[PDB]
RNA sequence: CUGUGAAU
């Protein structure tokens, strides 16, 4: 592949060359694809280069239209591109306007098919955090606005392109993204994908952490996804990707107001059917840890006084959810809440006055019940769990 | 560990 | 190790 010129007497590349050589031979495109000839470049490009040197990797790297897309789109070249593109912002000679919109035009004109490369994504993530903002939000409002959205949000690699955007761009400029994930016809299918979850998530992130109006413009967009997140977090906290996304929800005491909703509207008098799915169980557990003492006190009833008993054998949702391969995960996190408030590590006090004595009620019904079940529970790591849970608080 | 998940018939706070 | 999530 590399030049013969560059190959010493047994085929390989010459070594100590130098890179004037290679920028005056019209063949860098063979070393930019080349393994060890693009190595031989990405440190080259990494010392001191003089006036004419730079404008000879600007016109041969980012210059032209084709051979900047095939090295962008190269398993090597693409890190030769980026380190280009970053020489070239470092540059503010005359030529610096004609190059940034000559390499504008370029990735805006193949932005969907460099996004969705392995390779030419970077490219794509490393302009956006190192170009001009007023450049950089040119290549967002090269993004499509249509049905080819999905595809960049649930993508192996355009996926980044998006949270790059969302870590970087004013959200002036990506609140269309916002608006389209927030679409019921598009909610579900990109919060219950792998790569699209974290799209979502990281939307989510960025508007929870300037002016009223940008405030204002920041609250509405929020307003919007959870308002379609909370019209579905039923299907969604069941979902094998969608769970993560209630879970930070719920998590989140700046989305307090939203939490409130999804346990309110979705988990409460569903406790013991979720606590039994394999991914709302995690969610249930969350709604326990993070609900306030009022709400809290509900989803304890629930479990405790909540369900009518089997009128065969007299096992409770406490007995169901104990032994079950998911539900068990909920009591031990009911007990260690209840262990934690008893002994001073978890709050208790609300509104200037101490539920203490809440926590004391729920933790003697879970102690109770342990005890009436030690000789079966015994026998699980689960239940062994609780019993040392139980113990360690007798302890004190 | 039970595999299969059971179900209760729900009462409601105020019964 | 009794139970889930990102591209050189
Ligand atoms: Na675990």
């Amino acid at each position: 592949v590399l030049p013969t010129w560059s190959l010493d007497s047994n085929g390989e590349m010459r070594s100590r060359l130098s890179l004037s050589e290679v920028l005056d031979s019209g063949d860098l495109m063979k070393f930019a694809v080349d393994k060890t000839g693009c190595q031989f470049l990405e440190k080259a490009v990494k010392g001191s280069l003089t006036s004419y040197q730079k404008f000879q990797l600007f016109e041969q790297v980012i210059g032209r239209k084709d051979d900047f897309l095939k090295l962008s789109t190269n398993i090597f070249g693409n890190y030769l591109v980026q380190s280009v593109i970053g020489i070239s912002l470092a540059t503010n000679d005359d030529g610096y306007t004609k190059r940034q919109e000559k390499l504008k035009n370029f990735i805006s004109s193949q932005m969907t098919d460099m996004c969705l490369d392995k390779f030419a994504c970077r490219v794509i993530q490393s302009s956006l955090q190192n170009m001009d903002l007023s450049l950089a939000c040119k290549l967002v409002q090269a993004l499509p606005r249509d049905a080819r959205l999905i595809a960049i949000c649930v993508d192996q690699n355009a996926n980044h392109v998006i949270q790059k955007v969302v870590a970087v761009i004013p959200l002036k400029n990506w609140e269309f993204i916002v608006d389209f994930v927030a679409t019921p016809e598009h909610l579900r299918q990109i919060c219950s994908d792998k790569y699209g979850c974290r799209v979502v998530q990281t939307i989510i992130e960025k508007l929870t952490a300037l002016t009223s109006a940008a405030q204002n413009l920041r609250e509405r967009a929020l307003q919007r996804l959870m308002t379609s997140v909370t019209n579905r977090c039923q299907e969604l906290a069941t979902n094998e990707y969608a769970n993560y996304i209630i879970q930070h929800i719920v998590s989140n005491d700046d989305l307090a107001v939203y939490r409130e909703c999804i346990i309110e509207k979705c988990l409460m008098r569903n406790l013991l059917s979720l606590s039994q799915e394999k991914f709302a169980s995690h969610v249930v557990e969350k709604a326990f840890l993070h609900a306030p003492l009022e709400l809290l006190a509900e989803m304890m009833d629930e479990i405790f006084d909540g369900y009518i008993p089997h009128p065969d054998t007299g096992k409770d949702a406490l007995d169901i959810m104990m032994f079950h391969q998911f539900g068990n995960y909920v009591v031990q996190c009911m007990l260690t809440i209840c262990c934690d408030a008893v002994s001073g590590r978890r709050q208790t006090k609300e509104g200037g006055y101490d539920h203490a004595i809440s926590f004391q009620d729920w933790l003697k019904k879970l102690h109770s019940r342990v005890t009436k079940e030690r000789h079966r529970l015994s026998r699980f790591s689960s239940g062994k769990k609780m019993i040392e849970t139980l113990a360690n608080l007798r302890s004190t | 560990l039970r595999s299969q998940k059971l179900h209760l018939t729900y009462i409601e706070k105020n019964k």
